């Protein structure tokens, strides 16, 4: 392949879809690495990690949501240009729970500087493994594609 | 003031937009969620934060992120 896949477990909403690459959802709510009003796409380096970040970390099991596994195909030359943040080089406090100013500010500086289109960050759940942030405003984000590949059905609170 | 009705409404709107409302008991689901550790908030039960306006905002944001897909 000349692409590398990252993963979301996402829903359709009223004004954006599960395969959105505009960062509409995170723009509305904010997140660990972005302010309300700043659009960013959050994806995980494995499908397992997407489940931990999306379902387990927010304890959202048991909701009758129509969740989709979304594959985000990132051009390898764009990934090669990504910034890599690690627990070792991030500012102290990036892993605060609830997320606070350190990670949000770091993410904001990265987004507004447009240093790179992609930022790889550690997960607060498993710091050794990574999530991907995509800045849709960055010129280099051109060529990234997203598609629903199947329903996501694994729900630890599912009743048989 | 807990303002559970506002959180229930938020949850009902989310399921209406993003899932299936038929058969879904939102106050029942919210009751359990509020009383279970929320890893995104460091393992605290969301109900314990509803005594301040700041805590209310934090819990509402976490609930909203269930739909938005921002990592918390």
């Amino acid at each position: 392949p000349v692409t590398t896949s990252f993963w979301r477990i996402a829903t359709d909403a009223r004004t954006y879809e599960a395969d959105d690459l505009s960062g509409a959802g995170a723009k509305i709510t904010g997140g660990r690495w972005n302010e309300v009003g700043v659009a960013i796409v959050y994806a995980a380096s494995s499908r397992a990690m997407a489940c931990l970040e999306t379902v387990v970390h927010l304890n959202s099991g048991g909701l009758p949501l129509n969740r989709y596994l979304v594959e985000i195909e990132v051009p390898d030359e764009v990934l090669a240009s990504a910034e890599v943040a690690t627990p070792g080089n991030l500012p102290v406090g990036w892993d605060a729970e609830p997320a606070g100013r350190v990670s949000i500010s770091f993410g904001s500086q990265w987004a507004q500087s447009q240093r790179t289109a992609l930022l790889l960050v550690p997960s607060v759940i498993v710091p050794e493994e990574t999530n991907l942030l995509i800045n849709p405003a960055h010129p280099d984000a051109k060529g990234i594609k997203a598609r629903k590949v199947r329903k996501w059905l694994y729900d630890p609170r599912m009743i048989r | 003031v807990l303002g559970l009705a506002k959180l229930v409404g938020q949850l009902e709107d989310m399921v209406e937009e993003s899932g299936e409302t038929d058969g879904f008991d939102a106050p029942e689901w919210l009751s359990s969620w509020l009383r279970q550790p929320l890893p995104a908030l460091g393992g605290v039960n969301p109900i314990d934060l509803l005594d301040t306006m700041e805590g209310q905002a934090v819990v509402s944001r976490a609930l909203a992120q269930i739909q938005s897909g921002a990592f918390a």
